[PDB]
């Protein structure tokens, strides 16, 4: 994250930390949103452009973290995979395109103060807060300029921006199973996600049910906080029921 | 620069 | 599906510091 | 994350 700040404790329940076993780093963010699923980012497991093609035991999961380097030694879970489902459709060649996977941990974890699920939006949900102006708020520990890591877990309230916006500030190829949100060079505020957030969630509060609901994955934005370029999150609630199909299908 | 970790975990 | 109450904020009725903004935006 | 292709 970039001009954000750091997260109280507590703050973010459901943040996840995808780690590789060897070497010991940080691959990308991630979200809990049952007690036996992770949701991320296909891109983090799957990029074949970049040689990328991570397996079961290559990634652990540490859940409750705050501190992005420390063993938090009493309040962090450290769990173990069991099967990683990227979508059928995820367009790797193009413009990553339904970056969206999920991960049934060996076994359930335990929720506390610290560790505890995001409601995923329904139809209702995602139609009166997915509109442009109104903020989300990311999460993560990756650079904190585009180009220098953070202590601390760090947030950045964000808002939505309006499609033709979003589209006319890429040559890429922007589908419906995306948004972009961040500020416009002039609304005077900055931020937005940066390598190592991928994965992680963009989420929203109820005004209605007081309840946090994860609206978008960090996907991708050409380069970190650059002026008249936003970020570019996967539409959770477009991908929906695939979601719900593999957890019930499975 | 991460802190080593239980090997229980690997 | 308890989700999305967090246990040191919603649950105690304590807000964090920038959820505010968020829902001044809605 | 980083594009420009
Ligand atoms: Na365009
Ligand atoms: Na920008």
């Amino acid at each position: 994250i970039v001009e954000g700040s750091d997260a109280e404790i507590g703050m973010s329940p459901w943040q996840v930390m995808l780690f590789r076993k060897s070497p010991q780093e940080l691959l990308c963010g991630a979200s809990l949103i049952s007690d036996r699923w992770v949701l991320t980012a296909a891109h983090c497991l799957l990029y074949p452009p970049w040689d990328k093609n991570f397996t079961e035991n290559d990634l652990l999961v540490r859940i409750g973290k705050h501190s992005r380097t420390r063993y938090e030694r009493n309040i962090e879970k450290i769990s173990m995979l069991e099967k990683i489902y990227i979508h059928p459709r995820y367009n790797w060649r193009e413009n990553l395109d339904r970056d969206i996977a999920l991960m049934k941990l060996k076994k359930p974890v335990a929720f506390s103060d610290y560790i505890h699920p995001v409601c995923l939006p329904d139809r209702e949900t995602a139609a009166s807060l997915l509109q442009a102006g109104y903020k989300g708020r990311v999460t993560g520990w990756g650079n904190l300029k585009e180009t220098g890591q953070p202590s601390v877990l760090q947030v950045v309230n964000l808002p939505i921006v309006e499609r033709p916006v979003c589209k006319d500030s890429t040559r890429i190829r922007i589908t419906d199973n995306m948004f972009c949100a961040g500020y416009k060079p002039d609304e005077g505020k900055r931020g937005d996600a940066c390598e190592g957030d991928s994965g992680g969630p963009f989420v929203m509060k109820s005004p209605f049910n007081n309840r946090w609901y994860q609206m978008g994955i960090v996907s991708w934005g050409e380069g970190c906080d650059r002026d008249g370029k936003y970020g570019f999150y996967t539409h959770v609630f477009r991908l929906k029921k695939w979601i719900q199909k593999v957890i019930d299908q499975f | 620069d991460f802190e080593e970790i239980p090997e229980e975990y690997l | 599906a308890d989700c999305g109450l967090r246990p040191l904020f919603e649950k105690k009725s304590l807000e964090d510091k920038t959820e505010r903004e968020l829902l001044e935006s809605y | 994350f980083x594009k420009l292709p």
